[PDB]
């Protein structure tokens, strides 16, 4: 109908049996919107976790990017959701992804201040140097915004994965 | 309704504009 919800906000809104129908229905798990976002991403940004497992286990495509190059993981890092992250990171998405303002995950989650979510992707491989279109990395950041826990993380990682400092 | 939240990235840059 004309009030009827698209996927993107049955997604969003946790719809879970009337996305499950849509889906169903017609082949838009992964139907992008105005913006280029797909179901996932509008889940992922609204920390739906049911939905977004839901989504990932019926083969929805993590790797998509919107029309500003937004991916569901940094979405999800921005807002911290960690549960979301770690589905979305066993899925095998890049965890370096950039977009058009040279953001990348990491980034992402170390300007909300996210200390699970900063462990979490450098652990599978964010890399805490890339910068960010005006040139700055997310140790940077960290220090910047004065995200104490944030940096500790970083600097350490960082010393163990230099092979030219012990 | 909907939800009019759509999904956004912020600014994250330093210095000024
Ligand atoms: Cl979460
Ligand atoms: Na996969
Ligand atoms: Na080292």
């Amino acid at each position: 109908g004309a009030n009827s919800l698209s996927v993107h906000q049955l997604a969003a809104q946790g719809e879970m049996l009337y996305l499950a129908t849509r889906i169903e229905q017609e082949n838009v798990i992964n139907h992008t919107d105005e913006e280029g976002f797909t179901p996932l991403m509008w889940a992922a940004a609204h920390g739906q976790i049911a939905v977004v497992e839901f989504l990932l286990q019926n083969g929805a495509d993590p790797q998509l990017l919107g029309k500003g190059r937004e991916s569901a993981l940094s979405l999800a890092c921005s807002k911290g959701y960690t549960d979301i992250v770690k589905m979305l990171l066993d899925c095998g998405v890049d965890v370096n992804e950039y977009d058009w303002n040279g953001g990348t995950p990491l980034l992402y989650a170390v300007h909300g201040n996210h200390v699970k979510c900063v462990k979490m992707l450098l652990e599978s491989g964010a890399d805490p140097t890339i910068e960010t279109d005006s040139g700055y990395n997310s140790m940077d950041l960290a220090v910047a915004l004065g995200y104490r826990s944030v940096q500790q993380v970083i600097e350490s990682h960082l010393l163990k994965l230099l092979q030219n400092i012990k | 309704l909907p939800l009019y939240t759509s999904p956004s990235l912020p600014n994250i840059t330093l210095g000024l504009p």
